[PDB]
């Protein structure tokens, strides 16, 4: 079958600024079959809170998500994206980095 | 306004 | 101003777990306006903007209608297809389609467009001249000979040229604001040193819409793409999107680089250095 494992990227909806509130995003995308488990991490350990858009595909009719909460960024915690799918052997983690 | 019918395969 | 309309559905075979799921959705551009889900508790075709909820109770009636009539047809079409490809029942399966019309600046529509894809793979096609069909393959074959044989090519021509242009045009009358915008990008390039022989340029795009945006890096300038870094575009979560495009240059050399930015909303496209 084709299998396409998924796309990540993590980053903040507005400029990263310790104290001040943002939404961390998780962007899940380029993947096939439709199935597929995001969480996103607080210095390792799963966000409650967390919101999704509507699943849906592009025109190359691989699926797409985007994954959020709202938080306050400090130096020295972790954020990260953990996504699995049938094509990934374990999960992947992805880590927020504030300049990309 | 979506097509009135989908097609049959 | 390129415009198009596009309704898009999924339907996925979960074996031991039920009904196959079917979803669909409709979109203007890259705003989704209106959405379908089986899995909601009470299916029906729900408002995804503030401009279509203007829409009064027949035209829900008929969405919700049509769009229960396709769930049961592409339902229908995982069983045809698990056949001819035979299949086992206790395996799961995608059936996925798009339809929509592209307008033109004028005008009007340039283009029309249906697609199934099954398993990811393009399964059956409309041609351009909206007249014929591609398969994909043997099996696609013979829902292509089935649609010759009753004609159907006719009557999504007739949705493609009437209906969905005319309806186009009064989404992106209603939906004016948030249509016909084109939010350019906010940009600015950042500056990443490597003590003390490169540095990296990321070229940031910000806040725009719609998707459609073109980032480039150049040298004196002539070009580089090989060594360039971009990014898919993203949604920001707030209707705009955002992108970058990232380049390793050597130390003291960075202002013989410049950004490249092309979008709807700009002028005038934009030429970026660092400072
Ligand atoms: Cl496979
Ligand atoms: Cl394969
Ligand atoms: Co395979």
């Amino acid at each position: 079958m084709i299998q396409r494992t998924p796309k990540i990227q993590v980053y903040s909806r507005h400029p990263a600024e310790n104290g001040k509130s943002n939404f961390l995003n998780c962007y899940v995308s380029g993947f096939h079959p439709s199935d597929i488990e995001v969480d996103l991490l607080k210095n390792g350990e799963r966000i409650e809170k967390v919101e999704h858009s509507d699943l849906s595909f592009s025109k190359d009719w691989s699926f797409y998500l985007l994954y959020y909460t709202e938080f306050t960024p400090t130096e020295k915690d972790e954020y990260a994206c953990r996504v699995n799918h049938v094509t990934l052997s374990q999960p992947k983690i992805v880590k927020w980095d504030r300049d990309m | 306004k979506g097509p009135p019918a989908a097609l049959t395969l | 101003m390129s415009h198009s309309m596009r309704y898009f559905s999924a339907a996925v075979s979960r074996p031991g777990r039920g009904e196959p799921r079917f979803i669909a959705m409709g979109y203007v551009d890259d705003t989704q306006f209106v959405r379908f889900d089986s899995d909601s508790a009470s299916p029906r075709m729900e408002p995804r903007a503030p401009w279509v909820e203007q829409e009064g109770p027949e035209y829900w009636e008929e969405e919700t209608r049509n769009t229960k009539a396709h769930a049961q047809t592409d339902r229908m079409n995982l069983q045809t297809l698990r056949g001819y490809y035979n299949q086992s029942e206790a395996s799961s399966h995608t059936l996925q389609w798009m339809i929509g019309c592209d307008l033109g600046s004028d005008g009007r529509l340039i283009r029309g467009y249906e697609r199934y894809a099954y398993d990811g793979k393009d399964y059956l096609a409309l041609n351009e001249d909206l007249r014929s069909w591609t398969a994909a393959d043997t099996a696609a074959q013979i829902s292509k000979r089935k649609c010759e044989a009753a004609n159907v090519a006719e009557q999504r021509r007739a949705y493609l040229e009437g209906t969905c242009v005319e309806w186009l045009h009064r989404y992106l009358e209603n939906g004016k604001e948030m249509l016909q915008r084109a939010d350019p990008p906010k940009t600015h390039v950042t500056h990443h040193p490597v003590f003390d022989y490169e540095a990296t340029l990321r070229c940031w795009a910000l806040g725009f819409y719609p998707a459609e945006i073109i980032l480039t890096w150049q040298r004196d300038g002539e070009d580089q793409t090989q060594d360039v870094e971009l990014v898919e575009t993203r949604p920001a979560g707030d209707g705009t999107f955002q992108k970058w495009a990232a380049v390793v240059v050597p130390s003291g050399e960075e202002q013989r680089y410049t950004c490249h930015v092309q979008h709807e909303g700009l002028p005038e496209p934009l030429m970026l250095r660092w400072k």
